[PDB]
């Protein structure tokens, strides 16, 4: 199958600052990819498809960027909500298979 | 307002079989392919499967083929999903979501996920 | 008003005759389409003869075709349903039915009374 | 007089797949409309802006008979706004049509014992269809956020089904041949008068 | 060919209350009509095209639905309101099953 390993595990940024986190696709995924945030004890939400959309409801410092083997989901200004669980998928065959995830805590 | 709701908890005996109900509202049910997924501590997110109500045509990961089953139907207006040869492995939290290709690509909504620990 | 009354129905034997008579008053017969529709003793409905408001097309289901034959007649305003080869199977109550439109498209207005068709013995 | 041809598209052999209608242009003629409107074989006959019985008198110069084949039930979507599978994806009449939708029942000619599977239509598509046009595209139809790529596995569906015509289906599933009729009027002289 | 299926084969309502009837078909149907029979009396139409109540039944009963799935719902059941009640359209050739209703 394909797997997409998200480089880091943990972060660690105060609020006022940029943070990316990447995510690195093993074949040739092309630009289909989904990025979903989550805080414990709710449903993964959905931020960005097709790595540089954004879903209706959702700010704009959550850049989607990369194509063809990486993506990057680049947090612009962290903010009260910018702290919690991301996860990269892609779907360009079966099976969909989710990246590990990263956690983001103030520094 | 498309809203896919679900049971809160489920307690099962270890060796049986349990089925969960996804039932959502707010769109054409037979028109938007159903997802499972499967959450826990250990590995992070997994996809179970998908169903397409309209038809019936059922894809399964490689993983959980033959462990678990997906059915719905049209009148019933929920995607089921039944467990087959429960350990104390398969603890974990499953969320039922849809794919909504048409206006947007990957799982757009999601349910709330009913946590079941085998026990 | 509108009435519709059947006769005809019986005992007869297995693999033989009958002919169960419609006489329909309190309407233009010839501008709707009609029908028999038989009622097992299980109480279940089933859809038997059709023919259209002229007398062009009859539609029997795959059960009895070959054996029942629906027939119109507009001056005495009557409608015939002759039965032929009774199976023990169609013991059962058979009601003339009017439906609505010009054609079997249309709901079914008007149940006749009906008359019963035991086959046996 | 030469009369158009009415005995070869009307009472014809075989009749065409309704994804795939068939479109032939009445011309220079001397119509004869009423022998349609009193044959008392067809079970629909709904004109739908002119008088049925004052068609014998009018001049057109062009006319277009759009004949397939449908479900006894799926007639109904055959009317200007109706919508369904077949007026969404399939044959679309305009909300300005001035015709007449004509129908029969076909059980006898287009039914066999296991079932006649050469009548397909089409059951998926992107958008509905715009007025007369049809679309043979026999491609896949792609339901689902991964890419198709021409296998039709999962969510990649064939985008056409066969009827399944037995002679023991309902006097609602069993095969109506439609004939639609739609007239026009180009500047220029008019040919099919009657 | 089409099956009509009638889910449950008996339900019981007390007074007053509303009550909900089912009626599901194998495949795509456009309309639908709703006939009440009695024990000893030939059925009566109540409802055709799915939504168009009789000229004669209560202005009480209602239905709807589209597709595979048709729904004939009593708002206030009464006692007289105690029949059997088949679900039946032009491409089946047999009336659905029928769910005997009786007052709780
Ligand atoms: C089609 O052919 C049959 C052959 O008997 C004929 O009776 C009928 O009138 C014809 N219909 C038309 C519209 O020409």
């Amino acid at each position: 199958d394909i797997v997409m390993t998200q480089s880091q595990k943990f972060m660690s940024t105060s609020v006022g600052d940029r943070v990316s986190v990447t995510c690195k696709a093993s074949q040739n995924v092309g630009t289909n990819v989904a990025w979903y945030q989550q805080k414990p004890g709710q449903p993964p939400k959905a931020l960005i498809y097709s790595a540089s959309y954004r879903y209706s409801g959702v700010p704009d410092r959550f850049t989607g960027s990369g194509s063809g083997t990486d993506f990057t989901l680049t947090i612009s200004n962290v903010q009260s909500e910018d702290l919690a669980e991301y996860f990269c998928q892609q779907y360009n065959s079966y099976p969909w298979t989710f990246g590990g995830g990263t956690k983001l805590e103030i520094k | 307002q498309v809203q896919l709701q679900q049971p809160g908890a489920e307690l099962v005996k270890p060796g049986a079989s349990v089925k969960m109900s996804c039932k959502a509202s707010g769109y054409t049910f037979t028109s938007y392919s159903m997802h499972w997924v499967k959450q826990t501590p250990g590995q992070g997110l997994e996809w179970i499967g998908a169903i397409y109500p309209g038809i019936g045509d059922t894809s399964y990961n490689q993983k959980f083929k033959g462990k678990a089953t997906l059915t719905a139907d049209k009148s019933s207006s929920t995607a089921y999903m039944q467990l087959s040869s429960l350990t104390s492995e398969d603890s974990a939290v499953y969320y039922c979501t849809r794919d909504g290709y048409p206006d947007y690509y990957a799982l757009d909504y999601w349910g709330q996920g009913t946590s079941v620990t085998v026990s | 008003e509108v009435m519709l009354v059947e006769s005809g129905g019986g005992v007869v034997k297995p693999g033989g005759s009958l002919k169960l008579s419609c006489a329909a008053s309190g309407f233009s017969f010839s501008t709707y389409a009609m029908s028999w529709i038989r009622q097992t003793p299980e109480k279940s409905l089933e859809w038997v003869a059709a023919i259209s408001s002229g007398g062009t097309n009859t539609y029997y289901p795959g059960s009895v075709k070959g054996r029942f034959t629906i027939s119109r007649d507009k001056a005495m305003n009557t409608l015939y349903l002759q039965l032929s080869s009774l199976r023990s199977e169609d013991t059962a109550m058979y009601y003339c039915v009017r439906h609505s439109g010009n054609y079997v498209d249309s709901v079914m207005d008007y149940w006749g009374q009906g008359t019963s068709v035991t086959v046996s013995s | 007089t030469n009369l158009c041809p009415f005995g070869e598209v009307f009472n014809a052999t075989r009749f065409a797949s309704v994804y795939a209608w068939n479109r032939k242009r009445i011309s220079n003629c001397v119509a004869d409309y009423s022998v349609l409107y009193n044959s008392a074989s067809f079970s629909t006959f709904k004109c739908y802006g002119v008088s049925p019985t004052k068609l014998n008198d009018l001049c057109f110069t062009n006319v277009y008979a759009d004949s397939f084949v449908i479900r006894g039930d799926e007639v109904r979507q055959i009317a200007p706004g109706q919508t369904g599978k077949i007026a969404d994806y399939n044959y679309k009449l305009p909300d300005d049509f001035t015709g007449c939708v004509i129908a029969w029942n076909s059980n006898n000619l287009d039914s066999k014992v296991g079932g006649n599977y050469n009548y397909l239509y089409r059951l998926f598509r992107k958008s509905n269809l715009k007025p007369f046009e049809r679309d043979i595209s026999t491609e896949i139809y792609q339901a689902g956020s991964t890419p198709c790529n021409g296998v039709e596995g999962f969510n990649c569906y064939f985008p056409l089904q066969s009827y399944g015509f037995q002679p023991t289906n309902g006097v609602g599933y069993q095969p109506y041949r439609v004939v639609v009729l739609s007239f026009e009027l180009l500047h220029a002289p008019a040919t099919v008068c009657g | 060919q089409i099956v009509l299926t009638q889910s449950p084969a008996i339900m019981s309502a007390s007074l007053g209350e509303e009550i909900t009837l089912t009626c599901s078909v194998s495949s795509s149907v456009s309309d639908m009509h709703w006939y009440q029979q009695k024990s000893g009396t030939s059925p009566k139409v109540f409802i055709y095209s799915t939504s168009n109540l009789a000229s004669g039944v209560p202005s009480r009963f209602s239905g709807s639905g589209s597709g595979t799935f048709y729904s004939l719902t009593i708002s206030s059941v009464e006692a007289e309101d105690a029949a059997y009640y088949y679900c039946h359209q032009w491409s089946s050739w047999t009336f659905g099953g029928g769910t005997k209703l009786e007052i709780k």
